[PDB]
């Protein structure tokens, strides 16, 4: 009689859930879905396959070796899918655990899903919607920005990489998506700045909303950063999906060529 | 749908007069399969148009002028929104199709002290190291060095096609005769040989500026075929570790 | 690429049936009338089509005011009955599912092989004026179960 | 045979108990297309199993510990037949897939004077070097060098998956305590601290050494998927003319 056999399911449950129900009414409240249902929503039925799904963070400081702090997933679902039958590598990130707020085990896992896609010559697909760095991690949260960062640069021009802001985007992940090959977002609930409206109006002395500073119509009408904005989440969804196949799958093949009638 | 399609109603897009815009999505429309365009920044620097389509069921990229937004004068914003386009296509094996209706770049204070110099040159840049195909088409006019950014032939482009409506030429007419004759005091005919002689794709096609001399209807048609003779091109350059981007 | 301009007549065509008795002449009007294209502008087809078939004029009593009571708050369009509302959601859907299918035909690779997805039912939800249909569609070729 | 064949057997044929072995041929068996399996050299080193079969038709090669004799461990003879199978698979782009049920090597003064080291390093460069798809499943326990030398994920390993009876530690609970617990004289809570929390394949995943843990009914259909995606695996090395193999 062993214990570990229940603790698979306890802490596969504990996943699938996140950071628990009641944030992810909140989520739905705010008019945004869940990491996992957008995946599914993006992905062929039946194709998805995630990896480190049992990978928690490695804080020992400030009170986040609580059992309480510890979130199997930590704030992203990592994984290869596919579209329309051409395989392609996604994360997504998840609001409900810490605001989505990059830890080491974070930008590990997504540092680890960018290397399968380069090792195997596959796209890369971001759903972006996190706060910003882990302040308790520290200079940890830096070195993760600055690792997915030098992945992003070595796989310019070697796959596509789409980056999808489906939430408020501050600090340093607001870098990540501009250093890929397009730029989509999400109107009335996706932001883009790198300080908040609080920090401006203290240090410029200026009155500016969120929606002003980094929405979606600023980024995507006078600031030429986003590329394209969609109404809501599944319509952004259906419209990714429908672009992706415009793309091919590496730069060492050629551009792809569908059936005419 | 067919490759051959013959698409008429393009035969009278372009309007007579030269002060009267039209819509180059239109056209567009009309040209690529199914008349479906993934417009890329729709709502940002609208006096230029980039964007995905389909080409015999083959990815293509999209760049246009927008006579219709600032009669479809260059600026920083489409500089870089072409520009950054462009770089993509060619970093992905993706063909370019550009339609050419521009008088030049906007003037004034603003675009000066902005760095209008450092995006034009993105954007030259940009149409100038693209070993892709490139199928180019000239719609209106292309006036001054804007005919140069817009992938002309001299850049390595692959095929050129000029409008019965095209005008190739240096600058306005007006700035041309006044440049030209100061002390002849005799523009009433001046105009009459200078608008005979060059403002047409005369001047163009007589020296290869220009493949041929297209009619709008067989656009699609004459496009397509070209795009299924370069899908094999294949061309060299010096070695480097990379070049220097004007940003 | 003829244009419609404020200064002249918007008269944008002229098509005329001939056949051996009435209801023959009707069923080409319908016919051809179905099967006539403009893009570019609006026109007043649905309006011909449903005066057309109107039972009214089929069996002949009409009258100078027989646009006027036939639609007394205006035009609407076709009140489509439940079998043909059944015949246009059953289209729409294999529409769609004929274009989803036909998202998946890429060309050979030889590099990254596709494996095209096995849907067997595409179960979809249509809204239809302000109405939620449930529709199962399934594929067997260039025949679809709706 | 189809690729997401079931093969609920595997559920239960792992024992509950570490002392009680079980046939590793078994799992290859039920795992392969057909059942058909070519082994090499079934008679000699026989704690190690290689061998060619064929996953969703593609030839693969096959490197696991058979418990049965010497419960697995590791030895020369058994290094060196499962480097120069493995070195054979990696020159000829064959994948390679592993099943890793080892505790170590075993001890004795025979095998130090016959130069143990020298055959772990070869196995351990056999795997290291390999540029093939490698696919890893652990079926109950790694301890030790050994399970760095057994493909590990750290040593460029593809995909590695770990059935809910593994388990992977430095060495056994009772070495552990041993050497950490000496000043506390009591073993009542300190086994059942390490049983509890270091007996169980949980702390490599936490720390992401292992992709997923997975029911062994899905082996196959895990394994076949994953050879899908890594067909077209491609990696970049320092230039050499050759390496120094421990021979
Ligand atoms: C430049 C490189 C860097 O180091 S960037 C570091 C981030 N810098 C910041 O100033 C963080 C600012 N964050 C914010 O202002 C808000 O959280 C934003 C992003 C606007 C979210 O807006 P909103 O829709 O109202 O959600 P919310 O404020 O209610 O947040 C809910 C929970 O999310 C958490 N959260 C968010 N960001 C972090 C973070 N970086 N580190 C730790 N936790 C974060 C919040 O603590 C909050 O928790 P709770 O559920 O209210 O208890
Ligand atoms: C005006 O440009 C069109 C002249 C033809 C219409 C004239 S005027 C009104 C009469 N009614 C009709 O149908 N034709 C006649």
């Amino acid at each position: 009689a062993t214990s570990v056999n229940e603790r698979i399911e306890n802490k596969r449950r504990t996943a699938l859930l996140g950071g628990g129900q009641r944030r992810i009414d909140a989520q739905h409240k705010r008019g945004k879905l869940t990491a996992r249902e957008r995946i599914s929503l993006l992905l062929d039925p039946g194709s998805f396959v995630e990896s480190d799904m049992f990978v928690e963070h490695r804080c020992a400081d400030f009170g986040m070796a609580a059992d309480k702090n510890k979130f199997p997933g930590d704030s992203v679902v990592t994984g290869r899918g596919r579209i329309n039958g051409r395989l392609v590598y996604v994360f997504s990130q998840d609001f409900t655990v810490f605001g989505g707020s990059l830890s080491g085990a974070h930008a590990q896992k997504i540092c680890k899903i960018m290397d399968q896609a380069i090792t195997v010559g596959a796209p890369v697909i971001g759903l972006n919607d996190s706060g910003g760095a882990r302040i308790q991690e520290g200079v940890e949260s830096l070195a993760g920005y600055a690792d997915i960062f030098l992945r992003n640069v070595t796989a310019s021009g070697v796959i596509p990489q789409i980056s999808l802001i489906m939430g408020p985007c501050a600090g340093g992940a607001v870098y990540s998506p501009a250093l890929t090959d397009f730029t989509f977002m999400v109107k009335d609930t996706s932001y883009l700045f790198i300080t908040g409206p609080d920090v401006v109006k203290s240090v410029t002395n200026e009155d500016v909303t969120q929606e002003e500073l980094g929405g979606a119509k600023t980024h995507t009408t006078m600031s030429g950063v986003a590329h394209r904005a969609f109404e809501n989440d599944v319509d952004a969804l259906c419209n990714l999906r429908d672009f992706f196949n415009y793309l091919p799958l590496s730069s060492q093949d050629p551009a792809p060529v569908r059936e005419c009638h | 749908d067919p490759s051959d399609r013959l698409v008429p109603e393009l035969d009278t897009i372009v309007p007579l007069e030269s002060t009267k815009a039209y819509n180059m999505v239109d056209i567009i429309h009309s040209v690529v399969d199914e008349r479906e365009f993934f417009e890329i920044m729709p709502n940002y620097a609208k006096n230029i148009i980039v964007g995905f389509a389909r080409m015999n069921g083959r990815t293509v990229g999209i760049v246009g002028n927008q006579p219709k937004v600032a009669s479809g004068c260059l600026d920083i914003n489409s500089s870089v929104k072409g520009a950054r386009f462009v770089r993509f296509c060619d970093a992905f094996n993706i063909p370019l199709i550009t339609f050419v209706d521009v008088p030049g770049f906007l003037p004034g204070t603003a675009q000066e002290y902005g760095g209008i110099i450092r995006h034009g040159a993105k954007l030259l840049y940009a149409f100038a190291e693209a070993t892709v195909p490139k199928v180019t088409v000239i719609t209106r006019k292309a006036y001054g060095g804007a005919y140069d950014v817009m992938s002309s032939k001299h850049l390595c482009g692959d095929t050129n096609y000029a409008w019965p409506t095209a005008e190739i030429a240096v600058m306005g007419a007006k700035g041309a005769v006044e440049i030209i004759f100061k002390g002849h005091e005799n523009v009433e005919a001046a105009q009459a040989e200078y608008i005979e002689k060059f403002a047409n794709p005369f001047p163009a096609a007589v020296r290869g500026f220009v493949d041929d001399i297209i009619q709008p209807s067989s656009t699609r048609a004459r496009i397509c075929c070209d795009l299924d003779v370069l899908a094999s091109k294949k061309v060299q350059r010096p070695w480097r570790k990379h070049a220097n981007i004007p940003l | 690429g003829s244009d419609i301009s404020i200064y002249y007549d918007p008269m944008i065509s002229k098509l005329i049936t001939y056949g051996s008795d009435r209801t023959e002449a009707l069923k080409r009007m319908a016919d051809a009338l179905d099967n006539y294209v403009i893009r570019g502008v609006t026109h007043n087809i649905a309006l011909l089509r449903e005066v057309i078939i109107n039972s009214r004029f089929v069996k002949g009593d009409i009258s100078t005011k027989f646009l006027s009571d036939v639609y007394p708050d205006g035009f609407k369009g076709h009140m489509l009955t439940k079998s043909e509302k059944n015949q246009l959601l059953a289209i729409a859907s294999s529409l769609f599912v004929a274009f989803q299918l036909r998202a998946q035909h890429f060309q050979e690779n030889s590099r990254m092989p596709v494996i095209k997805p096995d849907i067997a039912n595409w179960e979809l939800s249509v809204k239809l004026h302000d109405k939620v249909h449930t529709v199962v569609a399934s594929n067997n070729g260039s025949v679809f179960s709706v």
